[PDB]
DNA sequence: GGTCGTCTGGCGAGCGCGCCGTTACACCAT
RNA sequence: GCGGCGCGC
DNA sequence: ATGGTGTAATCGCCAGACGACC
C-alpha cells in the first residue's frame, strides 16, 4: 500500500492488528478515536485546550501539550495520523503547514515507545484523498463534510458504537453547530483504515 | 583509468615544464621512484614530460638518467620519447654514431621517423632540431612538399570561390601606419587585462573629508600590497620546503607569474567584493580562472610569440589598407594562410581539484594577509560568515563595514572592465579553425556553449576542414566592418542620463526620482489593513526603487563604455551559438541591442549617396517611424516628402522644438535618420552627400516564410509575401480578419461568448501569437497571451475571460490551420521525428546546408536525453539554421560586389547606395537555397545517422517509415520570389 | 535584570539551583548536511567530540520516518548527560525562500526535544534547552555587525597551543588530543562549521549559566 | 527481475545579452 | 547558480 | 548620516512508474 500508507509495511503484520487509535489535528483542536478489529469503538474524544498557534513556535510548550494529550489515549497496536496533502510552493500556507510537521515530527517520536530496540514503525499515516475517494466525500478536487455521513452512521452499520454510546449522542448532540470536522475525520479515517487494510 | 592524485603530480610536472624548475621536478620524480608503494601511481607521461625538460635545458647525463629510469620501471619508450631526445642531439652537438644508434633502436621498435616528426604536439622549434639531428645523421630524409589549402566544392558555396570571376572586394579607409599603431594600442590593452573607463555620472565636488578617506584608502592600500608581498614569500618559501620532503604541493603553480602581477590580481578582486559578500567557492573560482588567464596571456611576450605576431599582422595589413595592394586579391582567411601562420595551440586546462586549491590557497592568503584599524589594534577586513544563499547554508567572504564605509565615502570616478568585453582597437584576425579567431592574445571558442558543454567544439573539430570555410569567412567578414560613434546622439543621451532621465525614450531614472511610500498618520495598530496597505507600499516601492537601480547600472556601464570609445574606431568581433546564428563578442555595447546602442553606431568608412541613396534613407525613416507599415513604397516616399518640414526641424531642434521624433517607435534612430537627412537634402549635390547610416531591410517572418518555401504553399506564400504583389500582405491583419468571419457565422448558436467579442477583434490581440507560431507555441501558451491583451482592453464583460480566451484561441488555431497546411504537416513531422529519436536514447543532430554540423545540447540530470525538450526544440531550431545561412549567403556574395554588410538577425543593414544590389543578392540566394532539396536531404542524413544501429530492428522500421515519408510539396515555384518587392522590407 | 539575560539566553524556564548544580553537558550543532556534538564534564573537559556528515536528509520530501531513524541513530552514539544543550538560529516564518531550511529545523528540534528529554513523563522537568547563538558570539566577540563570524581559529588556540599559559578555558585529555587534532587536520578544505560551534557553545554555556 | 494497461503528476514559445540582491520594519540612539 | 527586472531576434 | 536593535500569521495532453502475471 505504497500511494495509500506513507511509511513503509509488511501487510501480514498489517493483517494481524488487535485495536488501532486514529488520529486527526487542526489548528485548534486535536481529536482520536479507539477503534478494534471488531469495528466496535471503544474511544471517541477531542480536547478544547490547546494554548498553542499564538504566534510563537516553541518545542518546549508543544512537548508539554503533546505529553499531556499522550497520557490520556489508551495503548493499542498502530497510530494512524492523517496526511494534509499541502504543497511547500503555497507560500499563504507556511504558518499552518509547518504546524503539522511539527505535530507529526514528535507523534512520531514521542508514540514509538520501543523504536530504539527493535526498530519498527508502530505510528504511520494515510493519505486524506483516498480516504475521501472511498467514502465518496470527494466534490471535485475538495473533500465535504462528513457530518451526514456519522448521523447516518451513528442513530449492518459499518461502525457498532456499544452502554457508552448514550454519552456519545449526548456528545455528538453538545453544540453541533461549532466547527468541529476532526472528531467525524477520526472516526471515519479509522473505518476508511480497517476497511481498505485489514478487510479484503 | 586516471586517478585524481596521478592528475595532480602530472599536472605539476607540466606546470614545472612551463616554469623552468626542471631540478624540482627531478627531485619529485626521484623521490617518488624511490619507494615502491608510490611508483604506481607514475607514469609514462610524466617521464616524458621531464625528459622534454631536460631536452629543453641541454642536460644529456640527465636525459640518460631518465631513460635508466624508464627501464628500471619496465615501460616501454614512447616515440615522444625518442623526438626529445634528438631534440637533446641537436641542442647540444656529439658525435653522429651515438643518434645513428638511437635511430637504429627506434627503428628496432618498429617507430617510424614519419610518426615522430608529424602528428606530434611538440613545437616548430622542436622538429627544426630533430631535423637538424637527422640531416647530421641521413641528409636524404626529407619532409613531404606542403600541400596547397583546399577549396570548397559546395554546389551553394561554388560561386563564392571561383577564380574566374571577376571579384571587387572593398577596402578600408584608413593607411598602413595607422593600422600598425592601433595594433600596438591593442596589443598594450590586452597585454594588461583590466580597463579603467572614466564614468559618465556627474561628478561631485571634492571636499576634504573625501581627500582625507582618499588618502587613508592610499595608505592601506600601500600596507596591504606590502603585506601581501610577504605572505606569498613566506608561502612560497614554506612550499618549496614541502616540495624538498616527499609531498605534492602547489609551488610551480605560485611560479607561474609574477609576485606583482598576482598582488595587483589579488587587490583587483578584493576592490571587486561587494558589501555582502560572494560565496568563498566562487571567489576561488574567479582567481584560478584569472590566474590561468593571466599565464596564458603573458606566456606569449617571453616565448617570442608577439613579436611574430606583429610582423605577419604588418604584412597581413596590406590587403585591408588603401595605399597598399596585394599582387593577388583574395579573401583575408586565405591571404592570412597564404603569408606564414603563426600556430595557435589549442590550451589544456588544469583539473577541477587543483584549481579549487589554488583558489583557496590564494584566498585565504588574502584573508589572514590583509588587516586594518577600527578607527585601536589591528583587525582582519575580511571575514567567514556561515550565511543563507539561494535555498542552502553557503559559506561566504564578508568584508569589515568600515571598509565598505571607506569605499562608499570618495567614490572612485573609474569603472574596470575586461580586455575581452570592450570593442578591439584593431582589425580582428581572421577565422582560421574552430579555437583561433578573433583576439590578438585570449583565447577564443567559435560556439557559445554553457560550462560543461565540450560536444559542440569537439563536432566542430571533426568535420572535413571545407565545410566550416563558408561561415568563417563570414564570420571574419562581419568582423573586418569597422565602427565609431554617431557623437551627436551621445551629447543629447549623455545630457539626459546626467539630469532627471526620460524613461519614455529609454534612458533610466536616478534613484533620487524614484518613488516614495506616503506619509503615515494613522497608528499601526489601530487598523490591520491600514498597517498591511502601509506594508505593501512600502515593499512595492523598494522593489520599483531596486528595478530602478539596475536601469541605471546598465544604462550607467553602456554609456560609459561609449564615451570611452569616441573619436576612435574600433571593430566588433562575432562568434557562433550552437545553431549557427551569429552574435558580436562584446556584450555592452554592440548594433544587437536597444534604440540608444543601435543609434550610437555608425559605419567609419562612408559610400556616396548615388542616384537612388536619398530615396531609400527616406524610405528607412518611415519604415522606423512605423506610421505607414501597410503602405507601399511609393506612397511611403511621399509621405516622406509631405513631412519634411518635421524632419528638419527634429534635426535642427532635437530638444527645443516641435519633437516629432518622439512620437515614432525607435526614436533615437528616427533621430539619426533625420540628421542624416537633413545633412543630404541640404548639400550642394545630393547624389555626393557621403553618408555613414545603416539602412536596415528586413523580413516579416522567417518562421512561416521558410515553412512556406519548404512546403510550396501556394495561399501561404501570398500571406508572407513571396509571391509579388503591389500592396503588402500582413499575416496578422488576414489571420483576424478570418477570426472576425468565424464570429460571423457563431449568429446560428446566438452565443453570449461571441457577441461580447465581435467588436474587439484587433491585430493586437493575435500578433504574439502569430509571431510565438514558429516556437511551437500551445493553446495555453495562447491562452495567457491573448488573456493579457484582452484584460487591457475594456471588453464588454470583463469577468469569465477565460470561456472568452479558449473560443479565440480555438478560432485563431483553426485559421491558422487553413491558411498554413503544409506549415503544420512540416512541424509535426519534425516533432514525431525528434519524438522517436529521442526515444531510442539519442539527440538530433543535422547539419546546416552551409556545412555547419549542429547537435542539440538538451539533457536530464553519460545522461539520457531530455525527450520533451528535444521533442518541442526541433521545429525551431530547424528554421534558424536555415535563417543562418541564407544571411551567410548574403554576406558571402554581397562581399563580392564591394558592399559594406551587417546582419542583426532577419535584419540586413548596408548602405543607402547600396541597397538595390543588395536586395538582389537576397532574393536570388533565397531561390538557390530552397532550390535544392532541403527536406529529403534532411531526411536522407536523419535515416542514415539515426538508423543505422543493427540492434531494434522494429524500432528502426518504426522509425523509417516516419523519416521517410517527407510532406508532399504545393504548387508555387520559387524563381518569383525574386519579382517580390516586398519579401525584405 | 540577571535572570532576564537567562531569559534571552535560553528559551526554557530553568531554576538557577539546577543550572548551578549541573556535573556534565552534551552540546548539539546541526545543519543541513552535519550535525556535531560535545561532551563536557563540570571541570571542563572533553570526552568526545564527534560528528556525523552523510544523510538521506534535505533531498527534496519531508518524510518523518527517515528524519526519525537518522535522529535514533545519532542519538544511540551518544552518551547520557544532566542537560543536551541545542542551537538556536535567527530564521522567522517572514522569509519565505527560507522556509524549506526552517521547516527542516523546525523538524529535527521537535525530535531532539522527544527523544532526548526521557522521564520527562514522570518527573515532568526539562532536560533540553535551547541557546542563542548570537549571544554566543557576542561573548566570543564573534559579532561583525549582525553576522556571526566563524571560530575556527579560537578552536585553534585551544587546542595546538599546548604551552600551560594562564587559565586554559578547555582541557583536552591526553589520551584524546591526537585524534582530536587529527579531526581538525582533516577539515581544513571544506570548513565544518558545527563541530567549531558545538565546543564554543558549551564553553559559553559554562560561562554564562554556570558559574556565572 | 521483465512486461503490459493504466494513471497520475507535470509542464505547457526558441536563442542570446545583460543589472541588482540574498530574514523585514519602526525605534532607538546618537 | 536562484530570485526580481529589462533588451534584441 | 550612520549605525545598531527588538521584535513575527476555472485549460487538458504526455511520458515514466504500479500491480498482477510470467
Ligand atoms: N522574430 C521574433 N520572435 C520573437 N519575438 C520577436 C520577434 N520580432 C520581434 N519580437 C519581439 O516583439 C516585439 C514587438 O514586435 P514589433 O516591435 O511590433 C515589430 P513586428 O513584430 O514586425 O510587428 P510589425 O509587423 O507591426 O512591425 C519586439 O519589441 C520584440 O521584443
Amino acid at each position: 500500500l505504497r500511494k495509500l500508507l506513507k511509511p513503509d509495511i509488511e501487510r501480514e503484520r498489517l493483517k494481524a492488528v488487535n485495536s488501532i487509535i486514529s488520529i486527526v489535528f487542526g489548528t485548534r483542536r486535536i481529536a482520536w478515536a479507539h477503534l478494534d478489529r471488531k469495528l466496535t469503538v471503544l474511544d471517541w474524544q477531542q480536547s478544547d485546550r490547546w494554548s498553542l498557534m499564538r504566534g510563537i513556535y516553541s518545542s518546549s510548550v508543544y512537548l508539554e501539550e503533546i505529553s499531556s494529550i499522550i497520557s490520556k489515549m489508551p495503548k493499542a497496536d498502530f497510530y494512524v495520523l492523517e496526511k494534509t496533502g499541502l504543497s511547500i510552493q503555497n507560500s499563504s500556507l507556511f504558518p499552518i503547514l509547518l504546524h503539522f510537521h511539527i505535530m507529526e515530527a514528535m507523534l512520531y517520536a514521542l508514540l514509538n515507545k520501543t523504536f530504539a530496540q527493535d526498530g519498527q514503525h508502530q505510528v504511520l499515516s494515510m493519505n486524506r484523498n483516498a480516504v475521501g475517494k472511498h467514502f465518496e466525500l470527494m466534490i471535485g478536487d475538495s473533500r465535504t463534510s462528513g457530518k451526514e455521513l456519522v448521523k447516518q452512521f451513528l442513530f449492518d452499520p459499518r461502525v457498532f458504537f456499544p452502554d457508552k454510546i448514550v454519552h456519545y449522542r449526548q456528545m455528538f448532540l453538545s453544540t453541533e453547530l461549532q466547527r468541529v470536522e476532526e472528531l467525524y475525520d477520526s472516526l471515519l479515517q479509522a473505518i476508511a483504515f480497517y476497511e481498505l487494510a485489514v478487510f479484503d | 583509468q586516471l586517478s585524481g592524485q596521478q592528475q595532480r603530480l602530472l599536472a605539476f610536472f607540466k606546470c614545472c615544464l612551463l616554469t623552468d624548475q626542471l631540478p624540482l621536478a627531478h627531485h619529485l620524480l626521484v623521490v617518488h621512484h624511490g619507494q615502491r608503494q608510490k611508483r604506481k601511481l607514475l607514469t609514462l607521461d610524466m617521464y616524458n614530460a621531464v625528459m622534454l625538460g631536460w631536452a629543453r635545458q641541454g642536460a644529456f647525463k640527465e636525459l640518460v638518467y631518465v631513460l635508466f629510469m624508464v627501464k628500471d620501471a619496465g615501460l616501454t619508450p614512447d616515440l615522444l620519447s625518442y623526438a626529445a631526445a634528438l631534440q637533446c642531439m641537436g641542442r647540444q652537438d656529439q658525435d653522429a654514431g651515438t643518434i645513428e644508434r638511437c635511430l637504429e633502436q627506434m627503428s628496432q621498435e618498429g617507430l617510424k621517423l614519419q610518426a615522430l616528426f608529424t602528428a606530434v604536439l611538440l613545437s616548430e622549434e622542436d622538429r627544426a632540431t630533430v631535423l637538424k639531428a637527422v640531416h647530421k645523421v641521413k641528409p636524404t630524409f626529407s619532409l613531404p612538399p606542403q600541400l596547397p589549402p583546399p577549396v570548397n566544392t559546395s554546389k551553394l558555396l561554388r560561386d563564392v570561390y571561383a577564380k574566374d570571376g571577376r571579384v571587387s572586394y572593398p577596402k578600408l579607409h584608413l593607411p598602413l601606419k595607422t593600422l600598425q599603431c592601433l595594433f600596438e594600442k591593442q596589443l598594450h590593452m590586452e597585454l594588461a587585462s583590466r580597463v579603467c573607463v572614466v564614468s559618465v555620472e556627474k561628478p561631485t565636488l571634492p571636499s576634504k573629508e573625501v581627500k582625507h578617506a582618499r588618502k587613508t584608502l592610499k595608505t592601506l592600500r600601500d600596507q596591504w600590497e606590502k603585506a601581501l608581498c610577504r605572505a606569498l614569500r613566506e608561502t612560497k618559501n614554506r612550499l618549496e620546503r614541502e616540495v624538498y620532503e616527499g609531498r605534492f604541493s602547489l609551488y610551480p603553480f605560485l611560479c607561474l607569474l609574477d609576485e606583482r602581477e598576482v598582488v595587483r590580481m589579488l587587490l583587483q578582486v578584493l576592490q571587486a567584493l561587494p558589501a555582502q559578500g560572494e560565496s568563498f567557492t566562487t571567489l576561488a573560482r574567479e582567481l584560478s580562472a584569472r590566474t590561468f588567464s593571466r599565464h596564458v596571456v603573458q606566456r606569449q611576450r617571453v616565448s617570442g610569440q608577439v613579436q611574430a605576431l606583429q610582423n605577419h599582422y604588418r604584412k597581413y595589413l596590406c590587403l585591408l589598407a588603401s595605399d597598399a595592394e596585394v599582387p593577388e586579391p583574395c579573401l583575408p582567411r586565405q591571404y592570412w594562410e597564404a603569408l606564414g601562420a603563426p600556430e595557435a595551440l589549442r590550451e589544456q586546462p588544469w583539473p577541477l581539484p587543483v584549481q579549487m586549491e589554488l583558489g583557496k590557497l590564494l584566498a585565504e592568503m588574502l584573508v589572514q594577509a590583509t588587516q586594518m584599524p577600527c578607527s585601536s589594534r589591528l583587525v582582519p577586513v575580511l571575514y567567514h560568515v556561515y550565511s543563507f544563499r539561494n535555498v542552502q547554508q553557503i559559506g561566504i567572504l564578508k568584508p569589515h563595514p568600515a571598509y565598505v564605509q571607506l569605499l562608499e565615502k570618495a567614490a572612485e570616478p573609474t569603472l574596470t572592465f575586461e580586455a575581452v568585453d570592450v570593442p578591439m582597437l584593431c582589425p580582428p584576425l581572421p577565422w582560421t579553425s574552430p579555437h583561433s579567431g578573433a583576439f590578438l592574445l585570449s583565447p577564443t571558442k567559435l560556439m557559445r556553449t554553457v560550462e560543461g558543454a565540450t560536444q559542440h567544439q569537439e563536432l566542430l573539430e571533426t568535420c572535413p576542414p571545407t565545410a566550416l570555410h563558408g561561415a568563417l569567412d563570414a564570420l571574419t567578414q562581419l568582423g573586418n566592418c569597422a565602427w565609431r560613434v554617431n557623437g551627436r546622439v551621445l551629447d543629447l543621451v549623455l545630457q539626459l542620463f546626467q539630469a532627471k532621465g526620460c524613461p519614455q525614450l529609454g534612458v533610466p531614472a536616478p534613484p533620487s526620482e524614484a518613488p516614495q511610500p506616503p506619509e503615515a498618520h494613522l497608528p499601526h495598530s489601530a487598523a490591520p489593513a491600514r498597517k498591511a496597505e502601509l506594508r505593501r507600499e512600502l515593499a512595492h516601492c523598494q522593489k520599483v526603487a531596486r528595478e530602478m537601480h539596475s536601469l541605471r547600472a546598465e544604462a550607467l556601464y553602456r554609456l560609459s563604455l561609449a564615451q570611452h570609445l569616441r573619436d576612435r574606431v574600433f571593430w566588433l568581433p562575432h562568434n557562433m551559438d550552437f545553431r549557427g546564428r551569429t552574435y558580436p563578442c562584446p556584450p555592452h555595447f554592440n548594433h544587437l541591442g536597444s534604440d540608444v546602442a543601435r543609434a550610437l553606431l555608425e559605419f567609419a568608412q562612408g559610400r556616396p549617396l548615388g542616384p537612388h541613396g536619398l530615396d531609400w534613407l527616406k524610405i528607412h525613416l518611415v519604415n522606423l517611424t512605423g506610421l505607414k507599415k501597410r503602405e507601399p513604397l511609393r506612397k511611403r516616399l511621399a509621405f516622406a516628402e509631405e513631412v519634411m518640414d518635421d524632419i528638419l526641424d527634429s534635426a535642427d531642434q532635437p530638444l527645443t522644438g516641435r519633437k516629432w521624433w518622439m512620437g515614432a517607435e525607435e526614436p533615437w534612430q528616427t533621430l539619426a535618420c533625420c540628421m542624416e537627412v537633413a545633412n543630404a537634402v541640404r548639400a550642394s549635390d545630393p547624389a555626393a552627400y557621403v553618408s555613414h547610416l545603416p539602412v536596415h531591410q528586413d523580413g516579416s517572418c522567417n518562421g512561416l516564410q521558410h515553412y512556406a518555401a519548404l512546403g510550396r504553399d501556394s495561399v501561404g506564400a501570398a500571406s508572407v509575401n513571396l509571391e509579388p504583389s503591389d500592396v503588402p500582405q500582413d499575416v496578422y491583419s488576414g489571420v483576424a480578419a478570418q477570426v472576425e468571419v468565424f464570429r460571423r457565422q457563431d449568429a446560428q448558436r446566438g452565443m453570449r461568448v461571441a457577441q461580447v467579442l465581435e467588436g474587439f477583434i484587433t491585430r493586437k490581440v493575435v500578433k504574439q501569437t502569430v509571431m510565438t507560431v514558429v516556437y511551437g507555441v500551445t493553446r495555453y501558451g495562447g491562452r495567457l497571451q491573448i488573456e493579457k491583451r484582452l484584460r487591457e482592453l475594456s471588453d464588454f464583460p470583463q469577468e469569465f475571460v477565460w470561456e472568452a480566451s479558449h473560443y479565440l484561441v480555438r478560432q485563431v488555431f483553426k485559421s491558422l490551420q487553413e491558411m498554413f497546411s503544409g506549415t503544420r504537416a512540416i512541424q509535426h513531422w519534425l516533432t514525431e521525428s525528434a519524438r522517436l529519436i529521442s526515444h531510442m536514447g539519442s539527440v538530433v543532430e543535422w547539419v546546416t546546408p552551409l556545412g555547419v554540423p549542429v547537435i542539440q545540447p538538451y539533457r536530464l540530470d553519460s545522461r539520457k536525453p531530455n525527450t520533451r525538450k528535444q521533442k518541442n526544440g526541433f521545429p525551431p531550431n530547424f528554421i534558424h539554421s536555415l535563417d543562418s545561412s541564407h544571411m551567410m549567403l548574403t554576406a558571402l556574395h554581397c562581399y563580392r560586389k564591394g558592399l559594406t554588410f551587417v546582419s542583426v538577425h532577419d535584419c540586413y543593414w548596408t548602405h543607402a547606395a547600396d541597397v538595390s544590389v543588395m536586395n538582389q543578392v537576397c532574393r536570388e540566394q533565397f531561390v538557390r537555397l530552397h532550390s535544392e532539396p532541403i527536406l529529403q536531404d534532411l531526411s536522407r542524413f536523419l535515416v542514415k545517422r539515426f538508423c543505422s544501429e543493427p540492434q531494434k530492428i522494429l524500432e528502426a522500421s518504426q522509425l523509417k517509415e516516419t523519416l521517410q515519408a517527407v510532406p508532399k510539396p504545393g504548387a508555387f515555384d520559387l524563381e518569383q520570389v525574386k519579382r517580390s518587392t516586398y519579401f525584405f522590407s
